[PDB]
């Protein structure tokens, strides 16, 4: 399953942040809010102007957020995953996502 | 909060550290990088360093030729103020020597102290992770709550009678 | 410094929410007060059971009338194992799926059941392994179909059990 | 000297040698007492 | 203490070839250099209409005192098209406003200041260009019509909803630009078809989608809702009825996070209720001028899809 | 709407919840009720309001607790606990040191495990006796008088013995001395050896273990080796480990003490990076080793060739054979063990290696054994291919050769050394081909192999093939060339 | 020409391009904290107003205070429609924005130099002409309204506040000489991250692309990827190029 990377995020840490993306020529709409006894950030995805968001999960260090929903017409059958750029042992926090503060948000799409 | 190799206050040079911890080091606290930060901007003549034609102060205005005071103290006073995190300025001495032609001021400048935001790229981590249990303990339970026990009723046994 | 799981009892929920009574105006009238307490304690208990719902869901301190549903899931029937023993064979089994049948990686299998010292194992020239149990808490001959499974398609295996040395 | 053009070909170092004299050269000029172990800073900026 | 001050960046990129795949005028931002040529503290003024319809959304800019560089870049190119960006705001984000090709550019000079102006389209290449030649037998199913032809179009699929178990009555074929094919479908089944911003959006009269949007006081209204008429004509009735037929008119402070086939929310004193949009107007003039979006809204009387 | 849906669990603000209480109270008691800042009503309801959220943030935290996303510290084991995967404790690091020692220290002396410390936190890994440990040498200059050399053959086990007068100190004649140990210490260990000594006539001296910039590189193994006069410096290698577990990491060339000096001490570093101790095991980490356990192969024949491959220096060719029908078959086997022949793998280091094989299997089959400590104490047996020099003859037709072009020739003859253990045949149509490419395009060629020593009458064409335990071998010196 | 000149072009070039960075760049960091406070307060300070003259600090309740205050106005304007209203038909009236403006002072020779004024900031006592203080008052004004601050007008009778300033003037004539006259114009401002996760409520951000200079962006540039520092390359590697690949 040969995949290459082709998108990146970046969150500001405002904690319900909700904007459009584009990704595998498809477009979607993303929502994610924060969690304070959890301290972590829920993501929800669905289709533009959807009644209800499709997938909704909790975002983690090197687990596949799709892997368990590769089997809609509507969802993503890239990888998405969140590995850090500094010391391994780090977690996902609210300010250290993007590209240059910690932790490196990205999708890859299978190439076909 | 500005981070940058540290410069030794004592010599000029890079703080290597005392003989026991040599290595390098990071200005971490924001006093110690503001100090570097006015020092550097306040060394540097302007125009002498290539790459940046407009950084560093113009010394050459002044030394040489007949100045007034109050128009160097305002220049002085300036500079300072180009760093976005400084409060104020509390005193300034401006005197000068009309026998030795020197010139020479104090004055103190306040900054606050931030937060490291993260330690993602700082050596440690906060976090707690669990110890895996060992032998059969998981399974069969533990010694130490007999041992607990056992303490906890020597010592009820110890507080009941008067000492 | 600090717990990865964030699961735990809020602490101090109760004098949590009085603080924000906006400047003591209601505070030493006791009447106001009871009334709060009386409806803020409740979630109390619900925020408590919060944990359990969590916690007592785990393989570990799972209790038989819910661990028959954990083991359901991976196919591993209660049959006439009682719950002690019950646990053990779900490790068992469930461990079992990352293995290669070594001298090494028998003993660690062995070590979860038996303490450090309590059980060793002697070798043989042509096929044969020995077992010998010192400190077994648990009765062995319903656990024993397992203790085969996880040998090569080829072993030799003698039981012995003893208490102590 | 062994590297670049010899006559007998083209030998190109590793990156993993080339940091090694860095260091014994660079600590050469401050003593062994210096620490270069891995994640300090001074070594973070030989690597780059 | 600061003051509330618009910002807003203008980009402009590689030419733009259509090829084989759906287009995204988001890869050709980058230019042979690398860095795109980025406009920002130069005095603008736009004027950027959208709209559901067959026409692509065009927009309009005039930008002065631009850098001889800059022009003379500009002057080469000038039988490509560039893809450009436009994003406005307020001082602490900007949001995508308008993505697509310069179909014209001139400057005049006259003594003190150079002004620049530009026209540009959205998607008008592939949507006045796409060929297509397509035929079906009686008993297709329509379903499978549809999909054939926007694949054709080679447009990112933004939001479809499909016909169900619906099959041809008659044999048909299609040819010429894809584009006209498909706005005659959409007449004899009831379904609005519009690219916008490079996505393609197919979705039915009558019937809209939640609130993603709130208008009041707080939210930068500009004045009262007042009603307009969604046409400049009236039809004839029998008095399908589920068609559009009436609307209104709010305007707001600018927010290019709104498209024509969304759905908003009017929380005034006098008007409350669900509404359609149906057209877009942008505004902007950095230096002086407004900064204002204007929404013309249409009421709803279909299913909630 | 933010409850349990079709898509996963979801999570309200406050001021949802806020404002549906206060449609509530406002139906509860008509549209006139106030609720809005002035309120005792209010500041009750809204003091109340808030405790929920926490409910609900916990509720939604618990639904994920369950899930290949979101786990978290102890739920985190459970889940991959069904797949038979645990986190890893404290671990303490591991690696090896090398010291040059005084040319006096007696070869029979021990050092005492407990009573050494290489640096603030390393201390010897167990027992170390000086003879059986030796890695490299150096002679130079000061050194007339009869001299006694020892060694113990590397593939048998019987100790060889040399004798040799120094007559002079210097020149020719040191020169040839040198040559003569090279000689007998070549002969046995390893051909790759005699790549890493050699002699700086300019200075008259003889390094072992080293290379062209004179660096301590090493042998290819540990080795006994003795001199009666006991010359030069020696060096050792040692195994070292930390004192508690934890994490600690040190470089290629970073241990630079001992704290309890033993005399006749030269000098002390690290041959290569240490296995780092490690803390107690994070989440990501056991993810990542949870993802990647698909090539971790054990306890298959494929498995234990790749695996001895890969864990060893050295190792360079590896063959197994199996003999498992109650007899001993043609080959000397008893009835169930296995036979492994390895090339220049040590005995204890890849001893440690074999614990990869299926418990049970016997194995423990060959000529040389080693214990191993489990607890209890086993023992493992193998064997070491015994190699067999050819001498090899190249006559041709054509323009003759000049000297320094037949480099060329002898080093292409290299593919000799690759022949595999018993199923090696030199199919001498493969030498024809290799001899006529390693040169530039162009009459006539033949080659001619035979045994070391033989007379000239053993040439022939025929191809060879390797014994049991035998291995082909070849030197440079031992290829000639004839024009016709 | 000659070389001799081309070493004075560059003078010219480097010492004026100098001086934007100086101006340019205080504005900025003065728009980039929004603690300060900027106040000023024109008459009303001895009818009790000292009340709260006292409050402010030198750190973030700046003050300003004027040798001299002539004449100060307020003003508020509003309109109808100037046709018969169909009739109550009361909203056919829009209010406007109240303008502000006065004229002051700076001298040579001030009578009072109380140093909580932030115009006295470091200002000698024994001679105050040496300190030059009429320039520090314009150097103080063309910072505040360059930076738009939001200034807060103490008065005899009300105080304003969210004023900003629009207009100033500043002359030196031959009469009134060691002294500048200065008008100030200012008009309301009708304004209407981290942040508490309870005051939270839904945002947009409309469509986004790749976001800044990424692994991936930098193809797109054609960048070289920057290299992996070396801390660790033996976890991640085997699994960061088979789970995420590389940009290619």
């Amino acid at each position: 399953r040969t995949v290459v990377r082709t998108f990146d995020f970046e969150l500001s840490g405002y904690p319900d942040e909700t904007f459009r993306v584009v990704l595998d020529s498809v477009t979607y709409e993303l929502r994610f809010m924060w969690n304070e006894r959890d301290e972590s950030w829920f993501m929800s995805l669905g289709d533009i102007g959807a009644q209800r968001p499709t997938i909704t999960s909790k975002l983690t260090c090197y687990s596949d957020i799709l892997a368990p929903y590769r089997y809609l017409d509507n969802v993503p059958d890239g990888n998405l995953y969140l590995w850090p750029l500094g010391d391994i042992r780090t977690r996902a926090g609210r300010f250290n996502i993007g590209p240059l503060k910690g932790i490196q948000m990205t999708y890859s799409s299978l190439i076909e | 909060q500005f981070k940058d190799l540290l410069l030794d206050p004592l010599t000029g040079d890079l703080d290597f550290g005392t003989p026991g911890d040599r290595g390098m080091r990071l200005a971490l606290t924001n006093q110690l990088s503001l100090r570097q930060r006015l020092y550097l901007r306040f060394a540097i003549w302007a125009g002498d360093w290539y790459f940046d034609e407009t950084f560093g102060f113009p010394y050459r205005t002044f030394v040489g030729k007949k100045t007034v005071k109050a128009v160097l103290d305002g220049r002085i006073k300036s500079e300072v103020r180009q760093e976005p995190d400084v409060l104020q300025i509390t005193d300034f001495q401006s005197t000068m020597d009309v026998v030795s032609r020197s010139y020479k001021c104090f004055f103190t400048v306040v900054t606050a102290e931030g937060e490291e935001i993260s330690l993602a790229f700082v050596g440690e981590d906060e976090y707690q992770y669990p110890t895996p249990p060992e032998s059969n303990v998981q399974l069969c339970g533990d010694e130490g709550v007999i041992i607990n026990f056992k303490n906890k009723l020597y010592y009820l046994i110890n507080f009941r009678l008067p000492k | 410094l600090k717990d990865v799981n964030h699961i735990h009892p809020l602490p101090d929920f109760v004098r949590g929410g009085f603080d924000y009574v906006p400047s003591d105006i209601f505070s030493g009238k006791e009447n106001f007060e009871q009334t709060l307490r009386i409806l803020l304690e409740r979630l109390e208990f619900i925020d408590q059971k919060m944990v359990e719902l969590a916690e007592l869901r785990t393989t570990l301190n799972a209790e038989d009338a819910i661990l028959d549903e954990i083991g359901r899931q991976l196919g591993i029937y209660r049959n006439g194992l009682n719950d002690p023993e019950y646990r053990a064979v779900i490790m068992i089994l469930t461990g079992n799926n990352s293995k290669s049948g070594t001298r090494a990686d028998i003993i660690a299998t062995l070590k979860q059941l038996f303490g450090e010292d309590g059980v060793t194992t002697y070798k043989g020239y042509n096929y044969r392994l020995d077992i010998n149990i010192f400190n077994t808490c648990m009765e062995v001959t319903d656990i024993l179909p397992e203790i085969i499974d996880m040998l090569p398609l080829v072993t030799h295996l003698r039981v012995v059990e003893n208490q102590g040395y | 000297e062994n590297y670049g053009l010899t006559g007998s070909g083209f030998n190109l170092p590793p990156m993993d040698d080339l940091v090694q004299e860095t260091k014994k050269t660079f600590k050469s000029a401050f003593g062994e007492d210096f620490n270069t172990e891995s994640n300090s800073v001074a070594d973070k900026l030989i690597q780059i | 203490m600061r003051a509330m001050e618009r910002t807003y960046t203008l980009v402009i990129g590689r030419p733009v070839v259509i090829g084989e795949k759906p287009v995204n005028i988001e890869k050709f931002a980058n230019t042979s250099k690398g860095d795109a040529y980025e406009i920002k503290d130069l005095h603008i003024e736009f004027n950027v209409k959208k709209d559901n319809s067959k026409e692509p959304n065009k927009g309009y800019v005039t930008v002065y005192n631009l850098s001889d560089e800059v022009v003379n870049y500009l002057s080469v190119n000038q039988r490509e098209s560039l893809a450009v960006m436009l994003h406005a705001g307020y001082n602490g984000d900007e949001k995508l406003i308008f993505s697509g090709t310069v179909e014209y550019v001139e400057d005049d000079f006259p003594e003190e200041t150079r002004t620049t102006k530009f026209i540009l389209g959205d998607g008008t290449l592939n949507l006045t260009t796409a060929t297509t030649a397509r035929s079906y037998r009686k008993g297709t199913p329509v379903n499978s019509v549809l999909n054939d032809l926007i694949a054709d179009l080679k447009l990112p699929k933004g939001r479809v909803i499909d016909f169900g178990n619906q099959t041809l009555q008659t044999s048909m074929a299609f040819t010429g630009n894809a584009s006209q094919n498909l706005a005659n479908l959409a007449k004899n089944t009831g379904s609005t078809f519009s690219v916008q911003d490079g996505a393609v959006y197919w979705t039915k009269e009558g019937s809209r989608f939640n609130v993603m949007f709130e208008i009041s006081e707080e939210g930068g209204m500009v004045g009262t809702p007042t009603p307009k008429q969604p046409s400049s004509s009236k039809k004839l009735i029998k008095a399908h009825d589920i068609k559009e037929d009436v609307g209104m008119t709010v305007s707001t402070l600018l927010n290019g996070a709104i498209l024509p086939e969304s759905t908003v929310y009017l929380n005034t004193r006098y008007h409350k209720g669900f509404y359609k949009v149906a057209e877009l107007t942008h505004r902007g003039g950095y230096e002086t001028g407004d900064w204002i979006t204007e929404l013309g809204l249409v009421e709803t009387r279909g299913e909630l899809i | 709407n933010y409850g349990l849906t079709g898509s996963g669990f979801n999570l309200p603000p406050m001021d949802d919840l806020v404002q549906e209480t206060k449609k509530t109270f406002k139906s509860a008691f008509g549209e006139d009720f106030n609720t809005e800042s002035n309120s005792v009503a209010d500041k009750l309801i809204q003091i109340f309001n808030e405790r929920e959220y926490q409910l609900w943030l916990l509720m939604g935290s618990v639904y994920y607790a369950q899930t290949m996303q979101g786990a978290e510290g102890i739920y985190l084991d459970d889940l991959l606990g069904k797949r038979g995967i645990y986190r890893l404790g404290k671990t303490r690091s591991t690696g090896t040191v090398v010291m040059t020692i005084d040319s006096s220290v007696p070869y029979n002396m021990i050092y005492s495990a407990a009573t050494y410390t290489i640096d603030t936190d390393y201390e010897l890994s167990s027992d170390v006796q000086v003879a059986g440990n030796i890695v490299a040498q150096l002679i130079k200059g000061t050194d007339v008088g009869t001299y006694r050399l020892q060694i113990q053959n590397t593939t048998d086990q019987s100790v060889k013995t040399l004798s040799l007068n120094l007559t002079a100190t210097s020149g020719q004649p040191l020169i040839t001395f040198f040559g003569q140990i090279k000689d007998f210490i070549v002969n046995n260990t390893i051909l790759s050896n005699q790549d890493r000594i050699w002699i700086d006539s300019t200075e008259g001296a003889l390094y072992i273990g080293y290379d062209t910039n004179k660096i301590m590189i090493g042998l290819s193994s540990r080795v006994d080796f003795r001199t009666n006069p006991m010359a030069g410096t020696r060096s050792i290698s040692m195994d070292v480990r930390s004192i508690e577990p934890g994490y600690i990491s040190r470089d290629v060339h970073s241990v630079r003490s001992i704290n309890p000096t033993p005399g006749g001490f030269v000098d002390i570093d690290n041959l290569s990076a240490f296995i780092d101790g490690s803390d107690v095991e994070s989440d990501n980490e056991y993810r990542i080793r949870a993802a990647t356990s698909i090539s971790e192969g054990k306890a298959t024949r494929p498995a234990i060739l790749a695996a001895l491959l890969n864990k060893v220096e050295g190792i360079e060719k590896v063959r197994i054979f199996n003999n498992n029908t109650d007899k001993t078959n043609s080959l000397g086997i008893p009835p169930y063990r296995f036979m492994v022949v390895c090339y220049g793998g040590g005995t204890a280091e890849i001893s440690q290696v074999l614990y990869d094989t299926i418990a049970t299997s016997n194995n423990t089959y060959g000529d040389t054994f080693y214990d191993i400590t489990t607890d209890q104490v086993e023992r493992i047996w193998h064997t070491k291919a015994a190699a067999r020099q050819l001498a090899i003859r190249v006559r041709y037709r054509g323009r003759p050769l000049s000297l320094t072009e037949e480099t060329a020739i002898a080093n292409g003859l290299a593919t000799a050394v690759n022949g595999t253990m018993i199923a090696g045949t030199l199919y001498n149509v493969r030498l024809v081909g290799t001899v006529m490419s390693s040169t530039s395009p162009d009459t006539q060629v033949y080659v001619d192999i035979k045994n070391k020593g033989q007379p000239d009458s053993a040439y022939v064409n025929t191809d060879v093939t390797a014994s049991t335990t035998q291995v082909l071998s070849l030197e440079l010196e031992d290829v000639i060339f004839s024009q016709i | 020409i000659s070389p001799a000149q081309q070493a004075q072009a560059d003078k010219r070039a480097r010492d004026a391009a100098a001086a934007k960075r100086k101006q340019d760049t205080e504005v900025s960091n003065a728009k980039s904290r929004e603690d300060i406070q900027y106040t000023m307060f024109v008459s009303g300070l001895r009818r009790g107003r000292l009340n709260e003259f006292e409050r402010k600090n030198r750190t973030d309740d700046l003050a300003i205070l004027f040798d001299s205050v002539t004449t100060h106005t307020y003003t508020k304007d509003y309109n109808k429609s100037s046709y018969a209203v169909e009739s109550k038909a009361s909203d056919h009236v829009t209010t406007q924005d109240g303008k502000f403006t006065f004229s002051g002072t700076v001298t040579d020779s001030p009578y009072l130099i109380d140093p909580r004024n932030m115009i006295d900031r470091d200002t000698d006592k024994e001679n105050p002409m040496l300190a030059r203080r009429p320039a520090k008052a314009i150097e103080i004004l063309e910072l505040i309204a360059d930076s738009h601050q939001l200034v807060t007008l103490v008065t005899e009778d009300n105080i304003l506040s969210n004023y900003v300033i629009t207009s100033f003037q500043v002359d030196r004539s031959s009469e009134a000489g060691s002294s500048i006259n200065v008008q100030v114009t200012l008009e309301e401002f009708r304004f209407k991250r981290t942040s508490d996760p309870k005051k939270a409520k839904n945002a947009n951000t409309g469509t986004k692309q790749t976001a800044e200079d990424g692994a991936v962006d930098d193809s797109a540039k054609q960048k070289r990827q920057t290299p992996y520092i070396g801390k660790n390359a033996e976890t991640k590697e085997r699994w960061e190029n088979a789970a995420i690949g590389t940009t290619d």
